[PDB]
């Protein structure tokens, strides 16, 4: 599957997503952004079955932007995560469920705290300092359990993500054509120019 | 499970075991399987225990409403018909197999209903896993014009056969007697032959045995 | 009349339905059309009404099948709905039973379709009257349909403003036009003469006249414009 | 695979003299890959506690729904719900989806505020109420918990002895299950005091 | 299951066994397989017990309504009701029903409704699991306009042979006789028909 | 205003359409009475066939609902037959769903609840009929239960309905005040029919022939209407009395 | 058919006003007087119970003050049944928001939901609007303490201190005379009690005829105190309006 | 006390009447004459068709309608309402035959039509039927003739009549009932119905008329409903034309 | 086709709902009923007015059992009260018993009936209920209680009250004669006196109806063996008991 990784440090939240989307036996695109900005301080990365991913992500994005415009207020990452897990839980028991797994990285301004939520397509939600969906966890979770610290900086988290990407490129059969890295902090969401 | 029903000259008795099995594991060592449809109409359930409980509660509620509407005593044939139609509407997807007995202004009645909507009547009936042992006892000891005590003993012996010879049934025996002139008497744990033996050792741990990381009080008011 | 002309759901003390009568009056205001028939052919002639001299003459004849059609007098959209229902009925007959719909059965169907509006609250009776010509296995047929539901089979008739002139003409000319067999042009001339009899200060022009002809060995055919110039 | 065996987890409730106990493991994982060690499985509404094992999304959905229902119950009745009423509510809610069930194994514990009686009950995925006085078990290590409880439990013990017994049972049952462990919490509930203790255990 | 219905001079007689089995186990050895849908219109059932019982209940309801509205229904009316029920629900029904009725206008009549909902009027009809074993015998012994006693004996012999050969049939032989005198119930125990 | 047109409350708090249905009940100009025997129940109704072109056998206001329940209707025959069809359907549905014959009082309560629905919902008008159900219920015995367009229903030892209902009611009241019992202490139903016919003769002050009466008798598990010949036999037995 | 009997509840007057809205407002003007005052350290609600009898049980009766959730409460002026229906729907919507977001619902969102329901009743369906006016007292973590008002018209507003029901103009004038932005909860209780005692139609203001409630901070946790009859009597005798 | 009780259907006047039903009856009284006569083993129906103009095709625009294969129906009043009613009756008979196989009994069919017409007087959203219907036929219990009113009231008659000349027709019908206790013959019933139509035409003597006859008899029509046409029609019409003078 | 989708009860320009006031008038014109709450039970009473002595008094029950611990009486239109009692019996199961496994408390059942009547006052094509209800009940958490429900959908608790014709005189009598220490039998006697004041015809055990929500009757349970289950507290009084207490008066 696609590479969806996320880490929560003391001052920001970093999300990494694979750039490769392949259909059939051909890598169709090598510069794909698998993230949707829900709010100026809350980003969501997504991966799963073709079609369902973009549709579900943009649906959640439209709902979040509608709520933001209505109340002139940015929803906390916890409320957005609960909303998304409820939508996925309603989906799985519908006629045709959404098969999309998401990572929500946000900055709660009311608490000045970084929050990372992992939600699978079944509607299961957790708050983790580092998370992943698919086979990425099997490689990266040992490295994070070993090296990750709660008081890490953004650059240290970027180094940890680079180590994870190197381990993935080394011990994975799929060529995911690198990753796109985005950092969410008090100044909003930004994308690393080159990784 | 093992449930039986036996009619006697002035009423009807039902009996059951008290053991619910979650697969091969005994979940409850004293699960009462006698359910009350009406104050004088009882039944015993087998199969999907949740389905039996649900259908019995639904039919009992509707029967109470029917009795309040008609201002009459509930009839066993009414419970029979309602249960049969409800179970037939779902084509056996409600895995409830019931033995329904009762007394009403029309006399004493004992029927059995299967999950697909079938119903049969008789003087002695048995359902469940150990139903065969109980049925053997019923075919070996039943006679016409049974007394109250004779029917009670027959039902108890049938449930004992189902308890000892069938692995699906065990523990104690619950009985419910419904006579024409008196109130129904519900004997919970009529016989207690499987009382557990005393353990060889008391396993009280010395306080502090468990490793505790963090303790905190949570607010409940 | 007063308190009993609010809807088609209320009877009058004398037993009248004033909304249906108002619909019949709406028919009367419509332009005059007249139909006649013989044992071989059936002809429908119609004068279309222009609002002003720059307005076009509204086609008042509608083809329902290759063997049956009608002419309208009154509200055009109600005529459209009724003719579409009749087209669907003929199509259903031809498709399901490989059988041309009988004119009498089509009349019964139009009767019921009009009655279903004159008994239920809401909506309204139709504001159009129809003259249906057809040629089926029973021969030629002419029907007059009113929105009250009464459909009557006639040798010749007319509806619209001052239709009584052409009606009494056809009544006088019955023995003549009922036996014009084997010739369409003479029956068309008779219908033209009737519609001329029912005219005041107006003259039949190539624009005002519309003809429809059905019969044996002839499908339902419409003649407009120069096609009617032979009968002017 | 098996819906109830995807996330794992275990809950066990026990009863003692004027007290109850409810303990649960902290593991949440996708099959073999454990993903979170901070997934508590015991929730509380008023003075009635509810542990839920099985598919984690259904656990969370049931927690939120029962919170909803108990809040409306408190607003309408102007009183907190009792463990028996909440047990009946859980049973009815589980049966309401008989043909599309929730892959859960709820376990209710508490002490009735008026009677003071310790009450525990268990449910299957369709609401069948197992009202046993000794102990209720649920989760992937249900057989190990059954053995531990049948061996260790004896009635009418003080809350401290009850804590020791239920903690030993939960720990030695989780250490025999691959899908359980990664931390454990134990609630000791007495008429007017609820204590919550985290346990130290092997982290594999 | 072994059911039959025979018309004779004085009316009709329906006969059946009393053995209902779940596989190889005698679930009920005292089953009344003759069900009354109207005062003088009865039916023998075979197949899914629940399906046949439900069809009989609905037919009895419809016949009671027919009696309340337009008077006593004929045997053909109950046969057509059974036929409509079995045919319009053929995809979810497993029932074979022999409907026998006596009215003063048409004397006695026997209709049979096999799977698929079809309906056929016969002087005598046989159906059920054991029916096969007694086909030829019946065709060699049935006669028109028999007396009551000889008709009872014919039905007894046929059902005894069916019970002896078929393991799915047994118990006692239950007969319902519909005549101008009314409804008569006969029961014949094993010792009577086994000795035959 | 329009409070007199639909089933809403007037400023006085009265439903005028209900009262007008009550008034319409007497449109047939026919009286009826019901009495209870020792083990039977008898209803007598005035049979009036004015036009001789009518088939007098097709003129009836008594209906056989079920095998046990009979119902005599005071009011126009369209609403009478409507209520009859509804009552037969309800009795059959009850027998099907609950496994026993619908009791008299239960059918009366159901029809009264339907009348109440008519009394509270504007889209339906009450039926201008008064229904008297009679049976021999297994749990109760001889049963007479009457319902009206107001949704009200109640059971009687004996009852009367019609234009001269007041007179017949007062007569029956007087008789049951003299006998001090709640039923006619007669074993045979023919004598109870004769009693009812005699008291109707006394109340209405007119003599009847066998073509002026409709008799319905309900006994244990059978309700049946008497033929003109049996009615004439009862009238002859009455003429030979004191 | 039934067109003659249609009252047409959702129509505009030639001036541009809804008949049923004005008539329900008139009905509410005949109802009890409810007053909310928002002080810098809490919110207070006080209402006058119309029903009076020696045999009425005031302890278990709460006709004017209701609980929407644990952090929002309401005072009702008008028909008690319509009010209870709307309050049940409001509780349901609040619990739905809580289930969806795991966060308590803000006050303005609930008020706007109820007001939109009322507006829908004054625009479609051809039904009578709820003859109920609401005073919402709430606290959320964004705007803090909030006092809102809603009427059958479906419009809602925010106030520092406001009253609905009977004698609205005189009560508002008295409040405007005696209101200050720096006052505290006890001063607000005094002001509301005095305004009620001066705008009441009864002889004297007794504890049986009124209800009181306070949303306070007593911790970082807000609390709703619904005043029991004895507490109402004590606050009455303390302010001097009544005597022991 | 009050006014305007006649402006809405199913509204009870203070006396206890439904004035819309009586207005529909007024509408049926304006209609043409139609009669039905029950003989020994069947029924006969006859109707007068007003010749508005001689442009009308004779023997067409039939008024009597056949239901199932054994029921005849004629109606006076608003002809389209009669066609609606016979369509509903055909649907009822089709359902009855589908469920019960036996052709619908005449009392059952009468009760069906009566319940339909009655339900058309229960709601102010529907207009009562503007026709009075004389129908019937032969079933296993014999011959049956019924007449149904816009109120939903229907009865079994020995003879029935409705329309402008109904009274005269009714009088003649009574004479028949008075002068034939044993019963009429099917052919004699047809002849007498022709006579009665010619007699009742005198009230509508303003315009010419055309007689239409049908009959359903066990011996003469084998139980089926058949139009009286050809030689028998001419015989009955000559009988009536001779008896008129 | 039902086209009565518009509300029949609307607001008048004076600020009153006309149909609700008319239903209250119809209630005031109904036979007087009353209720009195005591320390250990509540009593409900009314007059069983018979139009004709041919009618049987038992065939018309104004007191109706809702739940084994909740009974009700009415004043106003009989049939509306009957349909309300049927709907209340149904909602007591379909809304509370089939969910929580127990009979609903008094206040919740009263609120449900009030919701029914409010919908009656607002729904399209429906008139309000011309009935006022006095519902007596007992639950384990609220003790004994007596509530009154009006056509408008409002409901309120009462230590003692009455409604109907003699409402004002009965209420004034109850105000002077009620105390918080009153026992059940004293409340029964006071109810008998108040009803006697409000009756013009015969006043005996066969003409008046009276019921009590008091102690539990295990003999009226119909089954024995379950000590947790207790008998119903609702009990209708027999004619003999009423006549005995009247003769003692
Ligand atoms: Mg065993
Ligand atoms: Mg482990």
């Amino acid at each position: 599957m696609d590479i969806i990784l996320g880490i929560r440090v003391q001052d920001s939240v970093i999300l990494a997503s694979s750039k490769a989307v392949t259909r059939g036996i051909s890598v169709l695109k090598d510069s794909d952004d698998k993230t949707r900005q829900l709010s100026p301080h809350t980003l969501m990365s997504f991966a799963g079955e073709a079609g369902d991913t973009v549709q579900f992500a943009e649906y959640i994005q439209a709902n979040i932007q509608l709520y933001s415009i209505r109340e002139d207020y940015e929803l906390s990452p916890q409320a957005v995560s609960s909303f998304v897990r409820q939508e996925l839980a309603k989906s799985i028991r519908s006629r045709r469920p959404y098969q999309v797994n998401v990572l929500i990285g946000g900055y709660d301004k009311k608490k000045n705290k970084p929050e990372l939520y992992q939600i699978d397509y079944l509607g299961t939600k957790v708050e983790l300092p580092y998370g992943a969906h698919g086979y990425s966890g099997f490689y990266t979770f040992s490295l994070l359990d070993h090296h990750y610290r709660p008081d890490m900086t953004t650059e240290e988290g970027l180094d940890l993500l680079k180590l994870c990407v190197q381990e993935l490129e080394k011990r994975m059969p799929m060529d995911f054509k690198g990753v796109i890295v985005k950092i969410v902090d008090k100044d909003g969401i930004r994308q690393v120019d080159d990784f | 499970t093992t449930i039986v029903g036996v009619k006697f000259n002035n009423g009807v008795v039902i009996a059951a075991d008290t053991r619910s099995t979650q697969g091969p594991i005994v979940a409850d060592k004293n699960c009462a399987k006698l359910h009350r449809i009406s104050p004088k109409i009882w039944c015993a359930g087998a199969g999907t225990a949740a389905d039996t409980e649900a259908v019995t509660q639904l039919i009992g509620s509707n029967i109470e409403l029917h009795s309040l509407y008609t201002s009459r005593e509930p009839r066993v044939v009414s419970a029979l018909q309602m249960l049969k139609q409800h179970l037939f509407k779902y084509q056996g997807h409600i895995g409830a197999y019931l033995i329904v007995a009762g007394v009403d202004p029309t006399g004493s009645h004992l029927f059995s209903i299967h999950a697909h909507g079938s119903t049969d009547v008789g003087y002695y009936l048995s359902l469940g896993s150990g139903s065969l042992a109980a049925m053997a006892v019923l075919e070996s000891h039943w006679k016409q014009d049974l007394t109250k005590e004779e029917a009670i003993k027959l039902a108890s012996d049938a449930i004992q056969a189902g308890i000892w010879n069938d692995l699906g049934s065990g523990s104690n025996v619950d009985v419910c007697v419904m006579e024409i002139g008196k109130d129904a008497e519900y004997l919970r744990n009529y016989l207690t032959p499987n009382v557990r033996e005393e353990k060889q050792k008391s396993y009280k741990f010395p306080r502090g045995t468990t490793a505790v990381l963090k303790e905190s009080i949570v607010n409940i008011c | 009349r007063n308190n009993y002309d609010g809807d088609t759901v209320t009877f009058s003390p004398t037993g009248r339905l004033f909304q249906v009568e108002y619909a019949l009056e709406a028919i009367k205001q419509g332009s005059v059309t007249v139909g006649l028939r013989s044992n071989t052919h059936a002809v429908l002639v119609a004068l279309k009404r222009n609002a002003d001299e720059l307005s076009s003459y509204q086609k008042k004849i509608i083809k329902c099948d290759e063997h049956m059609g009608l002419s309208l007098a009154g509200l055009a959209p109600d005529a459209r709905v009724l003719s579409n229902y009749l087209r669907q009925q003929c199509n259903y007959s031809s498709l399901v039973f490989n059988r041309k719909l009988a004119v009498e059965r089509a009349g019964h169907l139009l009767c019921d379709k009009a009655q279903k509006n004159t008994q239920s609250y809401g909506g309204r009776p139709y504001g159009v009257g129809l003259l249906i010509i057809g040629y089926d296995k029973s021969g030629a047929h002419l029907l007059e349909f009113q929105p009250s539901g009464n459909v009557t089979e006639l040798y010749g008739t007319a509806i619209g403003a001052r239709s009584q002139g052409a009606k009494t003409y056809l009544e006088r000319t019955l023995d003549t036009f009922i036996k014009i067999d084997g010739n369409p042009d003479e029956l068309i001339k008779a219908g033209v003469e009737a519609i001329s009899q029912s005219l005041r200060d107006e003259s039949l022009t190539v624009d005002n006249l519309s003809i429809a002809i059905v019969g044996k060995d002839t499908p339902f055919t419409i003649y407009d414009g120069e096609a009617v110039a032979k009968y002017i | 695979s098996d819906p109830s065996s995807i996330n794992g987890g275990i809950v066990v409730a026990m009863t003692g003299k004027d007290c109850v106990a409810i303990a649960c493991d902290l593991r949440l994982g996708s099959q073999s890959l454990g993903v979170s060690n901070k997934f508590e499985k015991i929730f509380h509404y008023g003075h009635v506690f509810l542990g839920i094992t099985g598919l984690a999304t259904d656990v969370t959905t049931l927690n939120e729904m029962f919170r909803y229902k108990t809040n409306l119950y408190k607003l309408k009745e102007e009183r907190a719900i009792e463990p028996e009423t909440f047990t009946q509510l859980v049973s009815s809610s589980l049966y309401e989806r008989r043909f599309g069930p929730y892959f859960v194994g709820p376990v209710v514990a508490g002490i009735n505020s008026k009677s003071g009686k310790p009450f525990i009950a268990g449910f299957d995925l369709i609401g069948c109420i197992d009202e046993a006085k000794d102990f209720i078990v649920s989760g992937t290590a249900s057989d190990q918990l059954f053995g531990m409880c049948e061996s260790l439990y004896e009635p009418n013990l003080e809350p401290e002895d009850l804590f020791e017994t239920i903690s030993q049972a939960l720990l030695n049952a989780a250490d025999r299950d691959a899908l359980s462990g990664w931390g454990a919490v134990v609630y000791i509930i007495k008429k007017d005091e609820v204590v919550k203790r985290y346990l130290k255990m092997r982290q594999d | 299951t072994s059911i039959m219905a025979v018309t004779f001079k004085d009316g009709v007689i329906l006969g059946a066994d009393s053995r209902t089995t779940t596989g190889a186990y005698i679930a009920n050895r005292v089953t009344d397989k003759l069900t009354r849908v109207h005062d003088k219109i009865w039916c023998c059932r075979s197949g899914s017990a629940a399906d046949t019982q439900a069809i009989a209940d609905i037919v009895q309801y419809h016949l009671e309504l027919y009696t309340s509205q337009y008077g006593t229904p004929s045997t053909e009316t109950a046969a057509s009701v059974f036929k409509e029920l079995c045919y319009e629900n053929k995809d979810n029904l497993t029932a074979g029903i022999i409907v026998a009725g006596y009215d003063d206008k048409n004397k006695g009549e026997v209709y049979t409704i096999p799977l698929g909902g079809s309906v056929h009027k016969l002087p005598y009809a046989i159906a059920g699991s054991g029916s096969t074993f007694i086909y030829g015998y019946c065709d060699k012994n049935f006669r028109e306009n028999m007396s009551k006693e000889e008709t009872v004996d014919f039905i007894k012999h046929s059902l005894s042979q069916a019970i002896k050969w078929d393991g799915s049939s047994g118990g006692v032989i239950r007969m319902v006789v519909l005549t101008a005198a009314g409804v008569e119930r006969l029961i014949f125990y094993p010792d009577e028909y086994e000795q035959l | 205003g329009y409070d007199r047109h639909i089933t809403i409350f007037s400023p006085e708090g009265r439903l005028y359409q209900v009262e007008y249905a009550f008034k319409a009940t007497n449109q047939t100009n026919i009286n009826s009475l019901a009495v209870r025997g020792k083990d039977c129940t008898v209803v007598i109704s005035q049979k009036k066939v004015p036009d001789k072109l009518l088939d007098p056998t097709t003129v009836s206001y008594i209906f056989c609902i079920s095998r046990t329940i009979g119902m005599v209707v005071n009011g126009p025959i369209p609403d009478a037959r409507n209520a009859a069809l509804r009552a037969k359907a309800e009795a059959a549905e009850f027998r099907y769903k609950y496994g026993y014959d619908m009791p008299c009082d239960v059918l009366a309560k159901r029809m009264a609840n339907l009348s109440q629905i008519y009394t509270q919902r504007a889209y339906m008008r009450p039926l201008g009929v008064i229904l008297t159900f009679v049976s021999v219920d297994e749990e109760l015995g001889p049963s007479i239960y009457k319902t009206d367009p107001a949704g009200y229903y109640v059971g009687y030892k004996a009852t009367a309905t019609g234009p001269k209902q007041q007179e017949i009611t007062t007569n029956l009241e007087n008789h049951f005040k003299k006998s001090k019992i709640d039923h006619i202490n007669e074993e045979s139903w023919e004598k109870v029919v004769e009693f009812a016919i005699t008291h109707m003769i006394d109340a209405l002050g007119t003599e009847f022939s066998k073509n002026d009466l409709e008799v319905g008798v309900a006994t244990k598990d059978k309700f049946f209407t008497l033929s003109a010949e049996n009615i004439e036999e009862r009238l002859v037995a009455i003429a030979e009395q004191d | 058919g039934s067109r003659r009997y249609d009252s047409r509840t959702t129509i505009f007057s030639p001036e541009g006003r809804l008949y049923q809205v004005e008539y329900a407002l008139e009905s509410i003007s005949h109802a009890g007087t409810a007053i909310g005052i928002m002080a810098s350290d809490g919110i207070v609600l006080a209402a006058e119970r119309k029903v009076t009898s020696t045999l009425l049980e005031q302890d278990t009766s709460t006709e004017k003050l209701y609980k929407l959730n644990d952090k929002i409460a309401v005072a009702v002026a008008g028909l008690t049944a319509d009010a209870e229906i709307l309050i049940n729907t409001a509780r349901i919507h609040a619990q739905n928001y809580l289930k969806t977001y795991n966060e308590d619902i803000p006050v303005e969102i609930l008020v706007r939901r109820l007001s939109d329901i009322k507006q829908g009743y004054t625009q479609h369906g051809g039904l009578r609007p709820f003859g109920v006016s609401f005073i919402y007292a709430g606290y959320d973590d964004r705007y803090g303490y909030q006092l809102y008002t809603s009427n059958p018209s479906g419009n809602y507003t925010g106030w520092k201190a406001i009253s609905v029901g009977a004698n609205t103009s005189a009560a508002q004038t008295l409040l405007q005379m005696d209101y200050k932005d720096d006052m505290k909860v006890d001063d607000a209780i005094e002001l509301a009690l005095k305004t009620l005692s001066k705008t009441t139609d009864s002889s004297a203001l007794t504890y049986d005829r009124l209800e009181f409630a306070t949303i306070r901070k007593g911790d970082g946790e807000v609390y709703q105190k619904i005043f029991k009859p004895q507490e109402i009597k004590d606050i009455l005798v303390k302010t001097g309006i009544t005597k022991k | 006390i009050g006014t305007g009780y006649d402006l809405s259907n199913s509204v009870f006047s203070p006396d206890g009447r439904n004035f819309q039903v009586e207005y529909a009856v007024k509408a049926v009284e304006n209609g043409t004459t139609s009669i039905g006569i029950k003989c020994n083993d069947g029924v006969v129906f006859a109707v007068e068709k007003l010749i508005t103009s001689k442009l009308l095709v004779p023997q067409k625009n039939v008024k009597i309608q056949v239901v199932d294969r054994h029921i005849g129906c004629v109606y006076s009043g608003l002809i389209p309402d009669g066609r609606h009613l016979v369509n509903r009756g055909r649907e009822e008979a089709a359902s009855f035959k589908k469920l019960y196989k036996t052709p619908i009994p005449i009392p059952a069919f009468a009760d069906r039509l009566g319940q339909y017409v009655q339900a058309h007087t229960l709601y102010n959203s529907v207009r009562p039927f503007g026709v009075s219907t004389i129908f019937g036929g032969v079933d296993k219990n014999g011959a049956h003739l019924y007449m149904l009113e816009p109120s939903g009231s229907y009865w079994g008659y020995k003879g029935a009549a409705t329309g402008k000349g109904r009274q005269s027709a009714k009088a003649e019908l009574e004479k028949l009932v008075d002068h034939h206790p044993e019963g009429l013959s099917a052919r004699e019933a047809v002849k007498q119905a022709a006579k009665i139509i010619y007699l009742a035409h005198e009230d509508n003597k303003e315009k010419d008329f055309e007689l239409e006859i049908s009959w359903c008899s066990l011996s003469e029509t084998n139980g089926l409903h058949k139009f009286v046409k050809g030689d028998l029609l001419q015989e009955a019409i000559d009988f009536a034309q001779k008896e008129i003078n | 086709t039902d086209r009565y989708s518009f509300s029949l009860t609307t607001f008048s320009p004076s600020g009153k709902l006309g149909q609700i006031d008319y239903a209250l008038t119809a209630v005031k014109q109904g036979v007087t009923s009353l209720g009195i709450k005591a320390t250990n039970g509540v009593v409900i009473a009314t007059e069983k007015k018979s139009s004709s002595p041919l009618a049987m008094s038992e065939t018309l029950s104004k007191v109706s059992l809702l739940t084994p611990d909740i009974g009700a009486v009415y004043s106003g239109m009989g049939p509306d009260y009957r349909v309300l009692v049927d709907k209340s019996r149904k909602v007591a199961h379909t809304s509370y018993k089939r969910i929580y496994g127990e009979y609903p408390p008094t206040k919740l059942l009263v609120s449900e009936v009030a919701k029914i009547m409010q919908e009656a006052t607002q729904s399209g094509g429906v008139r309000p209920f011309g009935v006022s209800l006095l519902i007596a009940g007992h639950d384990e958490f609220n003790g004994f209680s007596l509530y009154q429900v009006d056509p408008s959908g409002s409901y309120f608790p009462w230590k003692a009250t009455a409604i109907g014709k003699g409402s004002v005189a009965a209420k004034t009598f109850l105000e002077k004669r009620w105390n918080d220490e009153l026992e059940l039998e004293d409340a029964i006697h006071i109810a008998l006196l108040t009803l006697k004041e409000s009756v013009e015809g015969e006043f005996n055990g066969d003409t008046i109806e009276l019921a009590i929500i008091g102690d539990e009757n295990p003999d009226l349970l119909g089954y024995t063996g379950i000590p947790t289950d207790k008998g119903p507290r609702f009990r209708k009084l027999t004619s003999q008991e009423i006549n005995d207490r009247l003769e003692a008066l």
